[PDB]
């Protein structure tokens, strides 16, 4: 076409530090487990405040809030979604 | 996985990419919070298409959608096998979507054919 | 007796997963201060994390922020990834 | 890599743990932050052995390993391994801490002795 512009993969990299990328891929990857929960597994997030004892608002800031979670909260949550976090080699 | 393209206009400037480097341009934790939130949501649109659901995406009118990071609103459209085009950007001031913004997206989807 | 077995009896899936995590960050911090030779100040240098925030990482303390944890690891060339059960 | 066993006394009946118990009796975690402790440092063993270990895992004197940040603890390990585990914990004053508990340190290899016959 013409008035069809940059690919995102190129605009992401002109504008973000590879670590601001890495911070994000991860944010994103978490949002992504809560999306599966909602649409695929069928777990309302009120049901996951019960399975994990994390408060409903704490869970939804993983999707909507301005700041990053402390660590445990994420473990707890992923853990009922049946996932953990692992340390792996960078790239 | 789903490619995304910024709409370039006639002049040719990408308005959603114009707004982003202006987020970049400035300091303040708020600049970064926004900009991070946007960088999250487009990455989530790229990997998930529209089966992201809410809160990241509402359908609006016809083939115009909104991506919804914090209080920015980014109109995109479905595109070729199968992919999306981010049209332009605006900040929610209302609980009813300004219809003004939607025609401006329709007009941009227009330009996109040719 | 055996460790795995009396871990599972004084703990179960529960806080083992926050130990297994805390222990894994301890390792990369230890392995970095020992095997590579990389100091904790030069860790503040490469990562921008307040070194107190770092030192409270290595010790159990209570959990640090997802972000802070990822810059430190980043700059030892490691990251967190999400992975399945068992 | 590195399995970790536990030990044998009189009955057998060996206590070790109700340090690890009875903090199970108490209350949430100011009990269990006191002990999420070594679930960390023992876990930290069976991955590392000690390469590393220290800072934290220790030595004071003789034949030697192990342990924590905070109040406290233990001077513990035997050579036929990977594992070890054995004796007791009981706690203190510091920073002196002792010329007498490095013979309630050992007070030990009576343990790695003919107790490992």
């Amino acid at each position: 076409n013409n008035a069809i512009g940059s690919n995102w993969k190129d605009v992401r990299a002109e504008l973000f530090s590879k670590e601001e990328i890495l911070e994000s891929d991860m944010r994103v990857a978490i949002m992504s487990e809560l999306i599966e929960a909602r649409n695929e597994k069928g777990i309302s997030q009120k049901k996951l405040e019960e399975m994990s004892g994390v408060s409903q608002p704490v869970i939804a800031r993983m999707e909507t809030g301005k700041t990053s979670p402390q660590l445990d909260t994420v473990l707890k949550v992923l853990a009922s979604l049946g996932k953990t976090l692992a340390v792996v080699p960078l790239e | 996985m789903h490619n995304i393209y910024f709409y370039k206009d006639k002049n040719g400037n990408e308005p959603v990419f114009d707004y982003m480097r202006e987020l970049t341009s400035k300091k303040g934790k708020d600049s970064r919070i926004k900009l991070n939130k946007i960088n999250d949501y487009i990455e989530l649109l790229s990997q998930h298409g529209t089966r992201a659901g809410e809160p990241y995406i509402k359908h609006l009118d016809a083939e115009i959608w909104e991506l919804r990071p914090l209080r920015d609103r980014i109109l995109f459209v479905a595109w070729m096998d199968g992919s999306f085009v981010l049209l332009h950007h605006f900040m929610k001031r209302t609980q009813k979507t300004p219809k003004r913004e939607i025609e401006q997206a329709k007009r941009e989807l227009a330009d996109l054919k040719e």
